[PDB]
């Protein structure tokens, strides 16, 4: 017993490294998909007006997106 | 001024309890951190690969918070 | 990877297993997604041995307290317990307390 319960704490050690990286990275994903919505569903309503010129809210959200992505 | 702010606060109270049961790193970034508290700590540790300033990360954070 | 569109093999075992370690297994699962097959089931097998340890030294401790000095007694004993409490395959905790461990127990 002594012998396995060291091995399960070491296994659950590291886990618990691996496991911190992918909450951060949930975080990123979470406002980035938000924005895709945004930017995905500010086009739409020009196929459904058909319409002229790019509207400000897509030509600032574009930049936002990139920003955040790189 | 004390007096005031508790007369509106006590409003504010009154009025609740009605409302709701008829609907049933360093810098002080605000509540928002608490939604990206480990991002906020992993983005320091690895502070060499990302390029933009902490005071702009912030309005980032900001400008992009729903 | 791990299988998952075996439903029928996957089910029974679970079916098969207890409700400790069901419970057990259950909380782990997630995990899944950053190791691979061979360490998933060592993973697993691992927190079930322990249960089964503890449960174990538990057990024989018990014994001691009633003055049972044999493997052979104390299973007597148990059976006797449960037409007693009546009258008011083997699991992994029964395999480590029989009268021949196992191989892999030395």
């Amino acid at each position: 017993l002594r012998e396995q319960i060291l091995l399960n704490g070491a296994r659950k050690a590291r886990l618990t490294e691996l496991v911190k990286e992918r909450m951060a990275y949930q975080e990123y994903q979470t406002i980035l998909e938000d924005l895709d919505a945004q930017v995905n569903a500010a086009y739409l309503k020009r196929t459904r007006t058909m319409g002229p010129g790019i509207g400000d809210l897509a030509r600032t959200l574009m930049d936002r997106r990139r920003r955040w992505i790189e | 001024a004390m007096l005031e702010q508790q007369q509106l606060e006590e409003s504010e109270k009154q009025l609740q309890a009605e409302m709701d049961k008829a609907g049933s790193s360093s810098a002080n970034l605000g509540a928002s951190s608490l939604t990206l508290k480990h991002l906020i700590a992993r983005i320091d540790q690895k502070r060499e690969r990302v390029r933009a300033s902490d005071a702009e990360l912030r309005s980032l954070m900001n400008e992009v918070r729903k | 990877e791990h299988n998952l569109l075996e439903y029928r093999e996957n089910t029974k075992a679970e079916k098969k297993r207890s409700r400790e370690e069901r419970e057990l297994l259950n909380k782990a699962k997630p995990f899944a997604r950053m190791m691979n097959r061979h360490d998933f089931e060592q993973f697993c097998q691992g927190l079930i041995d322990e249960l089964n340890l503890r449960q174990a030294i538990a057990q024989l401790q018990e014994w001691r307290s009633m003055r049972i000095g044999d493997l052979k007694s104390g299973e007597k004993y148990e059976q006797e317990k449960a037409l007693r409490i009546q009258k008011s395959p083997p699991s992994g905790a029964a395999l480590l307390v029989a009268p021949e461990l196992p191989a892999r127990y030395k």
